[PDB]
């Protein structure tokens, strides 16, 4: 338990519209929202709670 | 909880057993009014089994017996007047029994259980029963004139208040705590006031005298309440469910603890207190000779001095014990055990 | 092969021959809802269309189905209707 | 009976050291005996963390629930957020077909759901928090691990010939899960459902929509 | 310290007897003389389902206008008793004229109609109204009508004594399935739950199907319990989406063991069963044994689906090499293996058959003479000499399988209710080494006596046959089996039956006072009763257990302990011993001496699997019979 297994998934693509053509219109029950990457990732992250 | 020793007594006479007969099987682990009663020099008693039997006052013997049954069920005391015997059950039926052949005279179905003993004032036999309707029966045959409701609690105590007659008015208890009053022309209302105190608060029967009426809840409030307008004019919270007597201007009576208490007529003051049979279940009260007589759930009888309220007198009767009340009239002495034997005390 | 006992198979609304009668063209979405029920498929694409289909397959005979076609304009009222009965 | 921070430096030390066990039996005490104190904090958080490095994943669930009951406020909040994600997710993996590398996509998703949907709260309600850059990752992998469950009921029913539950948990991916690979490799699967379904005008355009994102 | 019941009574009630009406409540004032365990504990709301069960036995005897004028509960002075009367009013009986039905009957006026009916004049029933109303909301609910609209107003006719029933029904809209959702597989595939339904998502909702669907998860044993849940679906006027709830267990057992002095040398051996192996259905199960005289093993798998459709497909090996009483040159030395390979299909909801083909080999090198195996040979063709031991017999055969399974169990590991039979038969192939058939045919059947299902009277029963299809013999090495944890209690594993009788021989590989069965060398001179089994190709076995409550264990361990008495008999003899030759020898021919057994039987579901202990007295034997009373298994 605890593996890095979840840095192996893929990376996200949306899927196009063909000409002529609009997909279903998306869920906002999974979104996903973008922020600064400057954080640390996978074991390399400081899993321990925050000191005072 | 712990229940209190019997005491030590040192007996100033030596009460006797006159003569005793065994009658049915008891009551035993049963609870009702059930108790003899004597008229014209002939004893009257009852048994839950259905035996009703007429015993000789003095020398005890059978004069008849007869069974009325199957669980007969035969409750609410043995009450005699004008040659006939009345007799409740905790099933509907009140049988109504000629005292001189013994043959049933008539039989009535009242509403719900006839625990109360019956009481029977100018041709007009009263019932009080477990679900409330107050019945009225005649003498004569039977059939009902009138029936009043007297509002049930949902948790009440195995008792009845039996009504007690007076000017026209009758007093009865009631299992919600309200005394009332009815006359017995056609049963109309008259007054009716509460006595309990912020649970069960259960009503026994009452008693008057000189006009002013007298009440006991089971908890709560003693208090004597005017005949003619039923204001409460004094009160004192010694709440019992045992007869208590009236006489002179004092009041014997046995609280809810088996404390037995003596108070005075007006105001309710306390003369006296005895608590050494606390907690010890103690039959109503009964004078007898100038002294109280009171049985226990341990076959003792208890005498105790008026003026004090110490123990004159103590001696085993029974094994099995008194729940009835015991009966003193025309110089006699009368009390029957849970188990099915009437004795005669002297 | 069809001698094994495959479980009867149900799919698609349960479109009868009573209740496709009450249709009528230009009505709009919610009664021909109310009339056949909710579609049990609709085209999830830009062209606004309901597809009622009844099929089924019993233990071992062939599998029978029946296909109704409900298009819409941009307001809901139906505006075409077409009721394959088989194959 | 010691006072409390020097248990708590035995305690912190055993922890430290990866003792999980008995450093869980040192932090229990504390709380126990000083409930209400000044450490009450820090040695709570320890105690989710202990449960969390330890199986007792769902004591660390109801501990967790018992801390954010009581702090709304509070500037290590979205800590306590991450590792309801994190105990969210860990319930999701197994020791022996893990080790043996099969997948557990298509077994019970509601706990990845619900680590998805936590997760998503964090990001959303901290986006500047430290933590937020594994949430957006853990997320990522979670949407895919919801689709592959989605997708493989969509299989199961192409292969027993239940069409119309394929064409609409095809579509509902397509509604919820558009962009994950799993809805690629799905497509056919409705375009096959579609057209034994003798539905042509369908399998047409999902044609269409499989040749425009080949 | 608390009151007890000391009297309950009701007024009135002329119809019926007291005594009869207090026979049926929960709340009891006496103790019946040979029980013990029937407190007399006064609950307040004990009592509400006592009146309500008044209140159907009135309404069960065509009291229409049975009604509770009050009920009073009163305590004695003391605290230590509580009296409850009961008042009643009963009126007359009531019978019903006829039902009618209004409403929206959704277009089933004929099932409706015949749900219904009732023959005339019988006497009201509230069982019989309240009967109707399920059995019509349940019919509505077959056609897909999850939630019907019933409702039941009967009609007094009083001037006649008589009731006119009328009962109002509205179906509403059909319900289509959604979305079925699984909570609870935390380890079997989604696909292995979903296999069994019967309720296909995106189809009109059906109350059977559904049910259907819970009976089969059940039925299939990979879980505890299951809970289904049609919970409508928000937003939507005809959609639900079906929920199962399940909840997992372990599904195997995992034996392993070591030798000790008990045994001929410290050495492994392993017993391995699972049956939903990583949680994709597939069955395995495995055993294995290296003993200094013995490394038997076997495998095998099956997969319940190899199609969706449902054919079962499976195959079994095994392979057995087993000396005497040495290791590198013993008596009796036989090596054998075999491949069984198992096709499977449903031909209808409960009844399965089978199929396959089976290929065993066999090898037998310094045979101890006795009659059977030398009368079998003497059927081959084969002429081995009785007085040396110096010879070996091979075999290469092949064989058709094929059987048939009948299974209705209400739950798969502690079963309840229902039976299950299994009819196993296999044929040999022609052109093989041997010529037999064989058959054996298994009932186990279990009902209940109580309607809580903890009293369950199981009829288990076994039985055998098997004869040469040629001139041949059916081949001894394959022979039929009892005693053991499995057939009989109490005998030893394999020892029920015809016992070996051998012949004086002289006795290869020999040692000076080693013990010995039937040897020239130690002076035997004389054909042999023995006690070393052989077993016997017919057999017939039938148990009686008497399931009965765990009685002092609490609710934790209800559904994992379970406990039971039992009543065992079985036989096992050879149709074809020639009992002219053998006058001093016990007559096998006749099945006659019926082995019995009894005992308690005691079932733990422990967490490393099945747990059986048992104790028992055979007290009927015969001579020869071995048996130890307590005998355990896993």
């Amino acid at each position: 338990s605890g593996d890095e297994a979840y840095l192996e998934a893929a990376p996200l693509a949306e899927l196009h519209a063909p000409a002529g053509m609009i997909l279903p219109v998306t869920s906002g029950d999974y979104a996903i929202p973008v922020t600064n990457g400057s954080g640390a990732v996978g074991k390399a992250l400081d899993i321990r709670p925050p000191a005072q | 909880v712990k229940m209190s020793p019997l005491p030590t007594v040192e007996n100033q006479f030596t009460p006797t057993t006159a003569w005793s007969t065994s009658v049915g099987s008891g009551i035993g682990n049963f609870y009702s009014n059930l108790h003899p009663a004597l008229a014209d020099n002939v004893v009257y008693a009852a048994d839950r089994a259905g035996l009703v039997k007429a015993l000789n006052a003095d020398d005890g013997k059978e004069i008849w017996s007869v069974s009325l049954a199957e669980p007969a069920l035969l409750s609410g005391g043995v009450t005699v007047s004008g040659g006939h015997v009345y007799i409740g059950s905790e099933k509907a039926q009140v049988y109504a029994l000629n005292t001189s052949d013994g043959t049933v005279a008539w039989q009535t179905k009242v509403a719900g259980e006839a625990l109360s003993r019956p009481v029977v004032s100018d041709g007009l036999v009263l019932i009080h029963t477990s679900n409330g309707q107050l019945q009225a029966l005649n003498e004569a045959d039977g059939a009902v004139k009138w029936t009043v409701n007297l509002d049930m609690p949902s948790l009440s105590l195995r008792g009845e208040s039996a009504p007690t007659t007076a000017f026209g008015a009758a007093v009865v208890g009631g299992d919600n705590g309200r005394v009332s009053a009815v006359l017995m022309e056609q049963g109309q209302m008259i007054w009716q006031q509460r006595i309990s105190q912020a649970l069960s608060d259960v009503d026994t029967t009452p008693v008057v005298v000189n006009g002013v009426v007298f009440a006991l809840a089971y908890n709560g409030n003693l208090t004597a309440l005017d005949l003619r307008s039923g204001q409460i004019m004094w009160k004192r919270e010694l709440g019992s469910v045992n007869d208590f007597i009236v006489d002179g201007n004092r009041i014997y009576l046995v609280d809810q603890n088996d404390r037995v208490m003596a108070l005075t007529i007006d105001g309710g003051v306390t003369l006296w207190t005895q608590s050494d049979l606390l907690h010890r279940l103690l039959t109503s009260p009964v004078l007898y000779n100038g002294n109280l007589v009171v049985g226990d759930s341990e076959g003792y009888l208890h005498w105790i001095n008026v003026e004090d309220g110490r123990f004159v007198a103590q001696q085993k009767v029974d094994s099995s014990g008194f729940q009835t009340e015991p009966v003193a009239a025309d110089g006699k002495l009368l009390i029957q055990a849970k188990d099915g034997t009437v004795y005669s005390i002297t | 092969e069809r001698v094994v006992y495959r479980p009867d198979i149900n799919q698609g609304n349960y479109l009868t021959a009573n209740d496709v009668s009450k249709i009528r063209v230009g009505m709009t979405q919610q009664q021909v809802a109310y009339a056949l029920g909710t579609p049990l498929m609709s085209d999830p694409f830009g062209t606004n269309t309901w597809f009622y289909v009844f099929r089924q397959q019993p233990g071992h005979e062939g599998v029978t189905q029946q296909t109704l076609t409900l298009t819409f304009n941009s307001s809901g009222v139906l505006t075409n209707i077409d009721n394959k009965p088989a194959l | 009976d010691n006072p409390p921070n020097e248990i708590y430096a035995t305690a912190q030390q055993k922890l430290q050291d990866g003792n999980w066990r008995q450093a869980i039996t040192q932090l229990e005490a504390l709380d126990n005996r000083y409930p209400f104190g000044p450490y009450s904090q820090q040695v709570q958080l320890d105690l989710i963390y202990a449960y969390y490095k330890n199986a007792d994943l769902p004591l660390a669930q109801a501990a967790i629930d018992r801390f954010i009951r009581l702090n709304p406020t509070h500037p290590n909040i979205d800590y306590v957020m991450y590792m309801r994600g994190l105990t969210n997710m860990a319930l999701d993996d197994s020791a022996l077909q893990g080790f043996f590398g099969v997948d557990r996509s298509d077994r019970d998703p509601q706990h990845a759901r619900a680590a998805f949907s936590d997760f998503s709260k964090l990001v959303r309600g901290y986006p500047n928090s430290q933590y937020t850059t594994d949430a957006t990752k853990r997320l990522v992998f979670l949407k895919d691990r919801l689709a592959k469950y989605e997708y493989s009921v969509a299989e199961y029913y192409t292969e027993r010939g239940a069409w119309v539950a394929v064409v609409n948990r095809v579509e509902g991916m397509l509604r919820d899960y558009p962009d994950t690979q799993a809805t690629r490799d799905a497509l056919p699967l409705m375009e096959n459902a579609y057209r034994q379904m003798q539905m042509n005008a369908q399998a047409e355009k999902v044609a269409k929509i499989i040749a425009a994102n080949s | 310290v608390s009151a007890e019941i000391q009297q309950i009574n009701i007024v009135g009630n002329h119809a019926f007897t007291t005594d009869e009406l207090i026979s049926h409540f929960q709340l009891r004032d006496e103790v019946p003389w040979w029980n013990v365990v029937g407190d007399r504990k006064y609950q307040k709301q004990k009592l509400a389902g006592d009146l309500e069960t008044l209140r159907s036995y009135y309404l069960d005897r065509g009291y229409a206008r049975f009604n509770i004028d009050s009920t009073q509960v009163s305590l004695t002075p003391d605290k230590k008793g509580i009296y409850v009367t009961v008042n009643i009013t009963e009126g007359d009986q009531y019978k019903l004229s006829g039902v009618e039905v209004s409403g929206n009957l959704a277009g089933h006026s004929a099932e409706i109609e015949q749900l219904t009916k009732i023959e005339p004049g019988e006497l009201y029933n509230g069982t019989k109204v309240t009967k109707m109303e399920d059995d019509i909301k349940k019919l509505l609910g077959r056609y897909g009508y999850a939630y019907p609209r019933v409702q039941s107003m009967p009609e007094i006719n009083d001037a006649d004594k008589t009731v006119k029933l009328r009962v109002n029904v509205d179906a509403g809209n059909r319900f289509y399935v959604r979305k079925i959702r699984f909570e609870g597989n935390d380890t079997s595939k989604d696909a292995v739950l979903r296999r069994e339904m019967r309720q296909m998502e995106g189809a009109w909702l059906g109350s059977d199907l559904v049910d259907q669907g819970k009976e089969r998860l059940n039925r299939l044993g990979f879980f505890e319990t299951v809970d289904t849940d049609t919970q409508r679906v928000p937003g939507s006027p005809d959609q639900v989406d079906v929920v199962y709830k399940v909840k997992e267990r372990n599904t195997g057992s995992f034996n392993f063991g070591i030798g000790y002095g008990t045994e001929s040398g410290v050495s492994f051996q392993a017993g391995v069963q699972q049956d939903n192996w990583l949680g994709t259905g597939y069955a395995v199960g495995i055993n294995g044994t290296k003993n200094d005289y013995q490394t038997y093993a076997e495998l095998s798998v099956t997969n319940p689906y190899f199609t969706v459709d449902g054919v079962s497909l499976g195959g079994r090996l095994f392979y057995n090499d087993f000396q005497a009483d040495d290791a590198d040159l013993s008596d009796y030395t036989n090596k054998s293996y075999g491949t069984d390979v198992t096709l499977g299909f449903p031909i209808n909801e409960y009844n399965s058959l089978r199929a396959g083909l089976g290929y065993v080999h066999n090898s037998l090198s310094n045979m101890q003479p006795q009659v059977a195996m030398w009368r079998y040979l003497y059927s081959m063709g084969e002429h081995p000499s009785t007085s040396d031991q110096d010879n070996s017999f091979k075999t290469d055969d092949f064989t058709f399988n094929y059987g048939w399974t009948y299974n209705k169990l209400d739950r798969g590991y502690f079963p309840t209710d229902g039976s299950r039979v299994n009819l196993t038969g296999k044929v040999t192939i022609p052109g093989s080494d041997n010529e037999y058939y064989k058959v054996t045919l298994d009932t186990a059947t279990y009902v209940p006596i109580d309607d809580d299902h903890k009293w369950v009277v199981l009829g288990r029963t076994r039985w055998g046959y098997g004869d040469g299809l040629g001139g041949k013999e059916m081949p001894f090495y394959e022979n039929f089996y009892a005693g053991g944890s499995s057939t009989v209690r109490g005998f030893q594993s394999n020892t029920i039956g015809p016992k070996a009788v051998y012949f004086p021989h002289q006795a290869s590989n020999y040692d000076p006072d080693y013990d010995y069965e039937c040897a020239t060398q130690d002076g035997a001179k004389d054909l042999c009763k023995s006690d070393d089994a052989v077993g016997g190709n017919a057999m017939a076995v039938a148990s009686l257990e008497f399931i009965t409550p765990t009685p002092f264990i609490s609710d934790k361990y209800a559904n994992s302990v379970r406990t039971s008495f039992f009543w065992d008999m079985g036989t096992v003899w050879d149709t074809n011993w020639d009992s002219s030759q053998y006058s001093g020898y016990p007559d096998y021919s006749d099945p006659s001496n019926i082995r019995m057994s009894a005992g308690i039987a005691l079932q733990w579901m422990s967490p490393l699997g099945p747990l059986v202990f048992s104790y028992a007295q055979p007290f009927k034997k015969y001579d020869g019979d071995k048996a130890e009373q307590f005998q355990f298994n896993i």
